[PDB]
């Protein structure tokens, strides 16, 4: 999990943390997932992360 | 995949609270429907069409 908190005056909470740590991950090796996360815990915020 | 619960998010997500509800049926909705069962009788209900 190497983040860059430019661009995201917003707060996150932890949980959003580790799903754009595991998100990552899937864009580096050129991966794609299935974000099936509980609807409201703001996935639109993983997003725009 | 990725998936994620309210247990994570839990400790401070109010509970959420399940009711069951029992209407009786109007005495016109009860000639209704028993009507349309008999009918559905002389049209053999279609069960196994
Ligand atoms: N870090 C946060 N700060 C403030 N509000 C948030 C945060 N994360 C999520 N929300 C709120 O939760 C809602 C999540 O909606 P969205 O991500 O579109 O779909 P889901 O409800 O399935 O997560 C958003 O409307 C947003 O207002
Ligand atoms: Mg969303």
């Amino acid at each position: 999990d190497v983040p860059v908190p430019s661009l995201l005056r917003g707060n996150l909470r932890t949980y959003q943390k580790q799903g754009l740590n595991w998100l990552a991950s899937l864009y580096n090796n050129h991966t794609n997932g299935i974000l099936a996360d509980e609807m409201g815990l703001g996935k639109t915020i993983q997003t725009i992360s | 995949l990725l998936r994620r619960l309210k247990a994570d998010v839990e400790k401070q997500m109010p509970a959420k609270y399940e009711h069951i509800v029992y209407c009786k049926l109007s005495k016109r909705q009860r000639f209704l429907y028993d009507d349309f069962m008999s009918r559905a009788q002389t049209k053999a209900t279609l069960a196994s069409g």
